[PDB]
């Protein structure tokens, strides 16, 4: 299509052709190689655990701040209304 | 490789009780079971040559399962596990056959021109990591 | 895989006593039971070919249960558990078949 | 050693992604902070004129 290869392997000596080559077991031979790359997975799983918990903390602080801001909103409303009647209280005082 | 030997080659809608060990880019050894909903498409039943093309394979189940196995494992080897455990059923069923249909979702049909075998659906039920310590660590993730 | 063997293939309204192990994006191993209210739609009963298409499957219960099992587990694997334990009955029944209504 | 160096590379990429998400979520959170403060002091107007 640089690009993908064909799906046919002809042998002109006899007429043999190989259409597909399937693989199922990529396995390193050395034990210590697999031991070390076990560490790679055991750390790369934990880093994404950190990522998802960081996203959760971000969401938690977002909810905290938005609820807190709405609560100052209703605080401002309540103070303004209380001092609306603090008017009549203080003029007739 | 050679367990069941019978003259009655089943061609109706059936399945394959297959399990595969795979690896993806982050190396956590994982074992998955596959269903391989399959059946045979013979568009001209009366045709002797086309009917005889059915038995051109000696192990139809073996060839189909190993081919879909390679298509699974090669594609998973190009994905990280957390994306995989997120979006497995999609990527595993799109990488085994077909191309975009709607980039986009794949088809729902896997034809084998050698014999007429087709795989319609690939069902999975057991995504299980092989290593014990992997599952121990991701138990911490949930906890 | 092969427990009950009988010639009388039931096609009336019945169910499947099925239980499944599933995993979702946050990995808490969970086991759920399914009912699978099922029946057979044969729009032309007198049709011999269409009536014979009924036994094209050797394990109708097995195929149906495993297919719905894959549809459950693949979709749950894309949801977090607290959203799942919140909205399970909805997502599990919408992901197994159909589209928006 | 050359396997471990690429483990360091992928975990460094993951940390970069994590700090990117941290900073973008933090910036959007200052965004909504600014919106909330501006709105609260919008009503702090009426509060303070009639005070």
């Amino acid at each position: 299509s640089l690009p993908k290869a064909r799906d046919q392997a002809v042998f002109p000596q006899n007429g043999l052709v190989v259409s597909s080559v399937d693989v199922q077991s990529v396995e390193p031979v050395d034990q210590r190689t697999r031991d070390a790359l076990q560490r790679s997975v055991q750390l790369a799983i934990e880093i994404t655990t950190n990522s998802q918990e960081a996203a959760a903390k971000h969401e938690a602080q977002r909810l905290e701040q938005e609820a807190r801001g709405r609560l100052e909103r209703q605080k401002i409303l309540d103070q303004s209304e209380a001092e609306k009647a603090r008017k009549e209280l203080l003029e007739l005082e | 490789p050679h367990a069941r030997r019978a003259l009655c080659l089943l061609l109706g809608p059936d399945f394959f009780t297959d399990v595969i060990t795979i690896e993806t880019a982050d190396h956590a050894r994982l074992q998955l079971q596959l269903a391989y909903n399959w059946h045979f498409e013979l568009k001209n039943r009366n045709d002797p040559a086309e009917a005889a093309k059915l038995f051109s394979v000696p192990d139809f189940v073996g060839d189909a399962c190993k081919a879909i196995a390679s298509r699974v494992r090669g594609a998973v080897a190009s994905v990280t596990f957390d994306d995989f455990h997120k979006n497995s059923a999609r990527i595993i069923r799109m990488a085994v056959f077909g191309f975009e249909m709607s980039l986009p979702k794949a088809r729902d049909q896997a034809v084998f021109p050698q014999n007429g075998l087709v795989v319609s659906s690939v069902d999975v039920q057991s995504v299980e990591p092989v290593d014990q310590r992997t599952r121990d660590a991701l138990q911490r993730s949930v906890q």
